[PDB]
């Protein structure tokens, strides 16, 4: 979207190929952040004094 | 009869008549005894059949002549089923006689509106007929063609359908001749779209109307200039902000009109004297004939009044929200423009001597600056070495001409500008359809540089409706893997573009001589003949006529012959001006000449933009899903009802609808996605395709469709797409509505019977309390008839049974009152608990967050 209007933009197949690598990168990154949070909820029970 | 219910006063102008059809498939026929026979003056006429001598069989005409002709030219009727068919793909035989009399028979029922293929035709009644009311635009509203009587209201419904499903862009292109009326259904599908800022957009278009149109040989309501309208809409498919787009007004209308041709329609509503107030503020009485500019035409038509339109103009400008000193100043502009057509000039000893300039200070007062120092700035021109130069008297005439209509020009740009600022709003907008509607195609008794370029713009369109309906949908079915020999419906107009569009062309030689100094007529003429002339095919000599005025060429358009003698062409593309006039106009007291014109100072031929413009808009329209509208206007004398026939075989021979309804009927019209036709139509056979059972696309699709027990041959599979035979996606909705109302149905029969269910489970429990209730009270009432129990039965729980029976009642009421205190207190114990758990969760967070600012120390 440039301005308010979202205009297609036109690439070529190195450009897409580059893309499905950096949404992969950016999905596992985002599945190990997510799987950190978790266990990170499960290990922090009740009473984390002193 | 629902439709006709539904659509009330325009019903029987849209759909045929019930006992209509009913008679109709009385009428006699047969699958013999019925022909049609070409004829001179007649295109083609109904005959009966005869006798077949040596394979000449014999024609008796509707008129009685009969004549016997081989089997060539010899065509079957077709049957009577088919007499005002809606859509004309459904054709047992196709034929040119069959279309021309299936689209009289429909305009005899005033059944202008008819759908060939997969796009739309409209012949021009001539005459405005009620069928436009809000009342049929609702009644247009999400409904397929196949189930609503053809109207350009369900073509625009058809294109927002597509805009919603499948969330692209859609392009409804008007093409036609001149005066065939594409821009009164570009003006019904703004008004649609309004219908479903909406008064905005409904008067921007008589606001630029006003001003672009004029009165022609070929039609009164003749636009001079192309128009794209963008009309946006968000994801929630709803109006947003809009745009509208020219191309090329006719900036030589003002300087000349024809013998027959009319100016500007503003130039005479303004000196209608509808409002002297006008003409009061701009010293301007309400005869034009006094003014040179607009006194050349008629200056007046029958079927206009322009008191009207100059009040229509006036409201659509209020609507707009245009504030009184833009309109006082584009007035006073108007009004300048024809005082300096009230200049005159003479020699004296050279510059041309000034003489009547008190009509020259009332417009420079207008524009507003010292009318001596425009009136030497025309007198004495002064250019880039600002210096002198001697130039005929003549010459002066055509510099004032040329400055008003630059002066023109401008002011159309800002009405446009200010158009776009108006309805710009910055709501959000995802989507965009573009309605198009360039100037029409048009022969004039003597034509020009203007009529060649809009000639130019409708060969481009006839040729861009061409690749995609025959080239592109081939290549389309060649790519997909489908079987289907290669055919050639014989028009490729590129040949007839590159003539003049591309390098070394015509237009491009024009272009070429143009920048080129001293370019005259006779010999850059003569640079065309030898390019050109007899190895193309369209290019020829002059067919020159005594009548007609002498022409340089004639070429040959999709439409015909026609003549273009060029007269200074040279002149017109380069637009020269004084740059002594354009400095004084810069400086301009008044604001609109002051910003719009301080520009020009501030080079590439009109007719290089005009090419880049069409080369632009037609790549960013290939980007859409383009719905055609072919308009056909009946007869040239404006007569409704008047149906003449060589006229409609000329404009059907140079559209070649024909041919698209051929490749409409012959090869796959509707081509779907297999993931969107397996989540589509999914409900017909939920059994196939499991839900989340596999990964596959082609085999789930064919599976999907060879248990759908249809005609498998319709269908070619292919690699991303299935294509579908005409009139198979149509079936295959139906049947996915049907399923759907009967899976609706058994919801309704299941929720049903499980409220019965739940209400009945009530009912159970509610009896079993009456049985206790009435077992009880029988209970009851056999110990009160005893006298013995009511005496130490009604005494005793009081005293007796107070102090060791109802204790028990004392102490149980007490015990479950302390257990509802201690569940409450032992609940609030443990939320308390889990909150100050919560406190140290969110202290142990501020001693982090204490150390972050530690960190940003
Ligand atoms: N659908 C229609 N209903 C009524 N009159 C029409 C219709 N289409 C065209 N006309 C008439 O035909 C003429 C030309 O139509 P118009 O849209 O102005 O043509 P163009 O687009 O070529 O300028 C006008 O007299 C107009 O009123
Ligand atoms: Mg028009």
């Amino acid at each position: 979207k440039v301005g308010n209007e979202y205009v297609t933009k036109g690439q070529n197949v190195q450009q897409v190929i580059y893309a499905t690598g950096a949404l992969a990168k950016a999905v596992y990154e985002r599945m190990f952040n997510w799987m950190v949070t978790r266990i990170n909820a499960t290990l922090e029970t009740k009473q984390p004094r002193q | 009869d629902s439709e006709m219910a539904v659509f009330g006063a325009a019903a029987p102008y849209l759909r045929k008549s019930e006992k209509e059809r009913l008679e109709a498939q009385t009428r006699p026929f047969d699958l013999k005894k019925d022909v049609f026979v070409p004829d001179d003056k007649q295109e083609f006429v109904k005959a009966k059949i005869v006798s077949r001598e040596g394979g000449k069989v014999t024609a008796e005409t509707e008129y009685g002549k009969t004549v016997t002709v081989k089997e060539d030219q010899v065509m079957q009727q077709n049957p009577p089923k088919f007499d005002k068919i809606e859509d004309m793909a459904m054709l047992t035989f196709l034929h040119e006689p069959a279309v021309l009399y299936n689209l009289k028979d429909r305009y005899g029922s005033w059944m202008i509106y008819t759908y060939s293929g997969l796009f739309c035709v409209t012949v021009n009644p001539y005459k405005w007929l009620p069928v436009y009311t809000p009342e049929v635009v609702a009644a247009y509203r999400g409904k397929k063609r196949s189930e609503a009587p053809p109207h350009i209201f369900s073509i625009s419904d058809n294109a927002y359908q597509y805009m919603l499903t499948d969330r692209e862009n859609q392009s409804i292109l008007i093409t036609g001749e001149s005066g065939a009326g594409k821009t009164v259904n570009t003006k019904r599908v703004i008004q649609y779209f309004a219908v479903i800022l909406e008064d905005q957009i409904i008067q921007a278009n008589p606001a630029l109307e006003a001003f672009g149109n004029a009165k022609t040989v070929r039609n009164d309501n003749s636009s001079r200039f192309g128009k794209f309208i963008r009309i946006h809409f968000g994801a929630t498919g709803k109006l947003a902000s809009a745009d509208i787009e020219t191309y090329l007004l006719e900036k030589s209308r003002v300087i000349f009109q024809l013998k027959a041709e009319r100016d500007y329609h503003i130039f005479y509503q303004i000196l209608s004297n509808k409002k002297p107030e006008l003409l009061d503020m701009l010293l301007i009485t309400n005869n034009p004939y006094d003014y040179a500019f607009i006194s050349q035409g008629e200056t007046t038509v029958a079927s206009i009044d322009d008191a009207e339109e100059l009040m229509a103009t006036d409201n659509a400008f209020d609507v707009l929200g245009f504030t009184s000193e833009e309109k006082n100043s584009m007035y006073k502009l108007t009004g300048a423009i024809m005082h300096f057509g009230n200049m005159k000039f003479k020699l004296k000893q050279e510059q041309a001597e000034p003489d009547g300039t008190e009509e020259a200070d009332k417009s420079a007062y207008l524009m507003g600056l010292n009318s001596a120092d425009l009136l030497k700035g025309l007198c004495h021109p002064r250019v880039k070495v600002y210096v002198t130069k001697g130039q005929n008297v003549q010459q002066v005439i055509y510099a004032t001409g040329a400055l008003a209509k630059a002066v023109y020009e401008r002011m159309f740009n800002w009405m446009v500008t200010r158009i776009n600022a108006t309805l710009e709003t910055k709501q959000p907008r995802q989507y965009f359809i573009g309605v198009l509607d360039i100037a029409g195609f048009e022969i004039f008794d003597f034509n020009s540089f203007e009529q060649l370029c809009i000639n130019f713009t409708n060969e481009k369109l006839q040729q861009f409706f061409n690749h995609h309906m025959f080239v592109l949908e081939q290549e389309e079915y060649k790519k997909e893997g489908i079987e289907w020999t290669f055919i050639d419906f014989g028009m490729d107009l590129q040949a007839c573009i590159d003539l003049i569009e591309k390098p070394m062309g015509i237009m491009s030689i024009l272009e070429e001589e143009c920048m080129f100094p001293k370019a005259t007529d006779m010999t850059f003429k003569a640079k065309l003949f030898d390019n050109h002339l007899g190895k193309s095919a369209n290019f020829q000599k002059p067919r020159n006529i005594k009548g007609k005025p002498e022409a340089h060429f004639s070429l040959i358009h999709y439409a015909g012959i026609v003549d273009y003698n060029i007269i200074g062409w040279l002149q017109k593309n380069k637009d020269p001006l004084n740059e002594t006039v354009v400095g004084l106009y810069q400086k301009s007291s008044l604001k609109l000449l002051s910003t719009l014109f301080a520009n020009y100072a501030g080079f590439q031929t009109v007719s290089a933009l005009h090419r880049e413009n069409l080369n632009k808009l037609m790549t960013n329209l290939r980007s859409t899903h383009p719905h055609f509208v072919r308009c056909i206007i009946p007869n040239e004398t404006k007569s409704p009802g008047v149906m003449d026939n060589p006229l409609v075989m000329h404009q059907l021979r140079c559209n070649g609808v024909l041919e698209g309804i051929r490749i409409c009927r012959k090869g796959f019209p509707n081509r779907i996605l297999y993931g969107d036709f397996r989540q589509r139509y999914r409900i017909l056979n939920p059994a196939a395709i499991p839900e989340g059972q596999f990964i596959d696309s082609r085999k789930g699709a064919e599976k999907l469709l060879s248990s759908l027990d249809i005609d498998h041959n319709q269908y070619k599979f292919g690699h991303t797409k299935v294509f579908f035979k005409a009139g198979l996606l149509g079936l295959l909705e139906e049947m996915r509505d049907e399923r759907l109302s009967r899976i609706i149905t058994r919801i309704q029969a299941q929720s049903r019977g499980v409220l019965a269910r739940m209400e009945y489970k009530k009912l159970l429990e509610r009896r079993d309390s009456l049985l206790v209730i009435q077992w009880n009270i029988r209970a009851f009432m056999g110990v009160k008839n005893w006298p013995w129990m009511k005496l130490y039965f009604k005494i005793k729980p009081l005293l007796k049974s107070a102090e060791r029976e109802k204790e028990m009642a004392s102490m149980k009421e007490e015990f479950t009152r302390l257990k509802e205190a201690l569940e409450k207190s032992e609940a609030r114990r443990k939320e308390l608990e889990e909150k100050m758990v919560s406190l140290l969760q969110e202290k142990n967070d501020l001693q982090l967050q204490v150390q972050a600012e530690q960190d940003n120390l």
